[PDB]
């Protein structure tokens, strides 16, 4: 693909509807940690491993463990200059009467904190529970979630199970519920919502200009996004420090931390 | 035929 950004800023001059796909790489640059690998790991473990139906049904301690973790760490983290572009370029575009839309794989809600509006979540949020016994879905930044949970949640491997008993994990509050509250986070094995997937299709037929930013698009299906909208012939720009399994069916490949390239990119 | 959510 090309590395010419006097190229890439044509078609973005000009773009009514652009489509910002957004990947871990993102959150990564903010210091988030995303367990992806070759060295993203919790315990002895990263996320293909405990963000699982089965991992949940057979330890949901260590699950929720995992993803206290996670939601505790999110308090001294802040968005970067690469959301802060995404978020502004929002902003200013719209202003022209011209469309900005994020569509992100991450769940640590770091587009919104920026001032992102047009998001969608295909993958769901750390700060939202869902009953799995009733299905209400709940937005949920109580730090601890429950009390079982304080002090918990150690990264370190050798670090001890909690082991706590599931009636003391994160409970469903509406009277006379009592269930079984689970991260409102789409898991491996399980399907994206279909409204919101429905949202997506729209986005990317009507779309005439496409970035994918810091995603190394192996996870899938938000990895045939993006190639999608290049087979309409629509050019997309991927923004990644490193090249990935879809670079060759796109127009652009851009180098470095999306904080260096967007801000200029977008500017 | 959209699949579950998948590393590949
Ligand atoms: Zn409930």
């Amino acid at each position: 693909p090309s590395s010419s950004m006097a190229d890439f800023r044509k078609f973005f001059a000009k773009a009514k509807h652009i489509v910002i796909i957004s990947g871990a790489g993102v959150s990564a640059e903010s210091g988030v940690p995303t367990f992806r690998g070759a060295g993203g790991y919790w315990r002895k473990w990263q996320a293909q491993d405990l963000a699982t139906p089965l991992a949940f049904a057979h330890n949901p301690s260590r699950v929720w463990e995992f993803y206290h973790y996670r939601r505790e760490v999110m308090g001294s983290k802040e968005p970067n200059a690469g959301h802060r572009a995404i978020a502004e370029c929002e902003t200013r575009l719209g202003k022209q009467g011209r469309r900005v839309v994020v569509i992100t794989q991450n769940i640590d809600e770091l587009h919104r904190k920026a001032g992102t509006k047009n998001l969608l979540e295909i993958h769901g949020s750390l700060f939202k529970t869902r009953c799995t016994s009733c299905g209400v879905v709940a937005e949920n930044y109580k730090s601890p979630i429950c009390p079982a949970l304080s002090g918990k949640g150690a990264p370190e491997p050798g670090t001890q199970d909690a082991s706590i008993p599931v009636e003391k994990l994160p409970r469903c509050e509406e009277a006379g519920c009592g269930g079984l509250l689970r991260p409102h986070v789409v898991w491996f094995g399980e399907n994206l919502d279909p409204a919101i997937l429905e949202e997506v299709d729209r986005e990317l037929a009507h779309c005439d200009l496409c970035l994918v930013v810091g995603t190394s698009s192996v996870v899938y299906p938000a990895a045939m996004f993006a190639p999608q909208v290049a087979a309409r012939g629509v050019p997309v720009a991927e923004f990644n420090t490193e090249t990935t399994p879809a670079t060759n069916r796109f127009r652009f490949h851009f180098q470095g931390p999306c904080g260096t390239t967007l801000p200029e990119a977008l500017a | 035929t959209i699949m579950p959510k998948d590393i590949q």
